[PDB]
């Protein structure tokens, strides 16, 4: 599912910028 | 009604560029205050929950490290956020109290807003409701409407960027890629998931990018994830810029045609940046039942309010490894920090 490829991304913690 | 809106920003950029030109320096002072607990910690800063002794007030004081901002080449940047907080005003932004440095460091000390970041209750809960969303997404209308008739472009959208205060309302308080631009600018930064595709892709770009970073957070507020995500920033660059995006089975007809014209990579059809302006998202059907005004002023019931036991109460926030504020013997930095 959707829900978990972003689990699987590894970017559900906070997200710094660039 | 739209001369009210006129008159109101007329007023209020009088006001911005007054202070704009005069800023306030060297409020208050360290010793003046009891460090409580650290809030958050990152590149160059800590912020800390405070408590004026005079007054037993608690406040957030952001602590910039000179020499931690020099090395990272960080100095045009908090001398603007500085500048733009003790010269904005409005509901939805933090405001500054006092601001002052020393030997080591540069303070800032802001409103403490208890309710924590959106981004941790959104991980919580999992996604939020329509309304919900809705109800967050208005203030962030409202919210850009103020910063681009200042002509600054705020650049930094994402829950992570969103605290939520005691009614359960958004305080915007991270204005560190914050530039006032009248024209278009071409600094490649911001947050992989909410960029641009004009910024990844390297074309000069306007106050628009704002407006597509705010389809990217109405989408992750109702979704619970964001539109375009990979392993790497690189690949979620490319999902951003292919021009195709796949909303969940529950979204509203009214939520995607919105998203539809906010995740509009064409710069010539996307909302917020067309003839009418705002006005083509203040009046789409999604936002239909958005009493406007009653959302500036506050009078709407917020549809989440967050745990406050009382004054001082950090249950929202994590936990960080309590650290010394050290003020060294020599002043580090003084010719870069004038301005402060
Ligand atoms: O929550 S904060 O520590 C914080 C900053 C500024 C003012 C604050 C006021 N109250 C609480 C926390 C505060 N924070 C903001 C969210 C994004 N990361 C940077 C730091």
């Amino acid at each position: 599912t959707t829900y978990a490829d972003f689990i699987a991304s590894g970017r559900t913690g906070s997200r710094n910028a660039i | 009604e739209q001369e009210s809106v006129k008159e109101f920003l007329a007023k209020a950029k009088e006001e911005f560029l007054k202070k704009w030109e005069s800023p306030s320096q060297n409020t208050a002072q360290l010793d003046h205050f009891d460090r409580i607990k650290t809030l958050g910690t990152g590149s160059f800063g800590r912020v800390m929950l405070v408590k004026h002794k005079e007054t037993g007030n608690h406040y957030a004081m952001k602590i910039l490290d000179k020499q931690k901002v020099v090395k990272l080449k960080q100095i045009e940047h908090t001398l603007n956020e500085k500048r733009i907080l003790q010269a904005v005003n409005f509901p939805f932004l933090v405001k500054l109290e006092f601001s002052f440095k020393d030997n080591s460091n540069l303070y800032m000390v802001m409103e403490y807003v208890p309710g924590g970041e959106m981004f941790s209750h959104l991980r919580r809960i999992g996604r939020f409701s329509e309304p919900h969303a809705r109800f967050y997404a208005a203030q962030i209308v409202l919210t850009f409407e103020y910063l681009h008739s200042l002509d600054l472009i705020y650049r930094d959208l994402k829950p992570e960027n969103l605290l939520i205060d005691q009614q359960g309302y958004i305080q915007v308080t991270d204005f560190g890629f914050a530039k006032r631009v009248k024209g278009r600018t071409w600094t490649l930064c911001g947050t992989p998931e909410y960029l641009a595709p004009e910024i990844i892709l390297s074309k000069g770009y306007n106050k628009a990018v704002d407006w597509w970073a705010l389809g990217v957070l109405i989408y992750e507020m109702a979704a619970g994830y964001p539109p375009f995500f990979a392993d790497q920033p690189i690949q979620i660059y490319e999902k951003i810029v292919s021009g195709k995006v796949r909303f969940p089975s529950h979204f509203s007809s009214d939520l995607k045609d919105l998203l539809r014209n906010l995740l509009q990579v064409d710069l010539t059809k996307r909302f917020g940046n067309l003839k009418n302006g705002v006005n083509d998202i203040k009046n789409h059907k999604w936002f239909a039942t958005t009493d406007w005004i009653a959302i500036y002023q506050r009078k709407v019931e917020a549809p989440f309010i967050p745990k406050f036991k009382g004054p001082g109460d950090t249950s929202n926030f994590d936990d960080y490894e309590e650290e010394e504020i050290r003020v060294s013997i020599n002043e580090k930095c003084g010719k870069e920090f004038t301005e402060f």
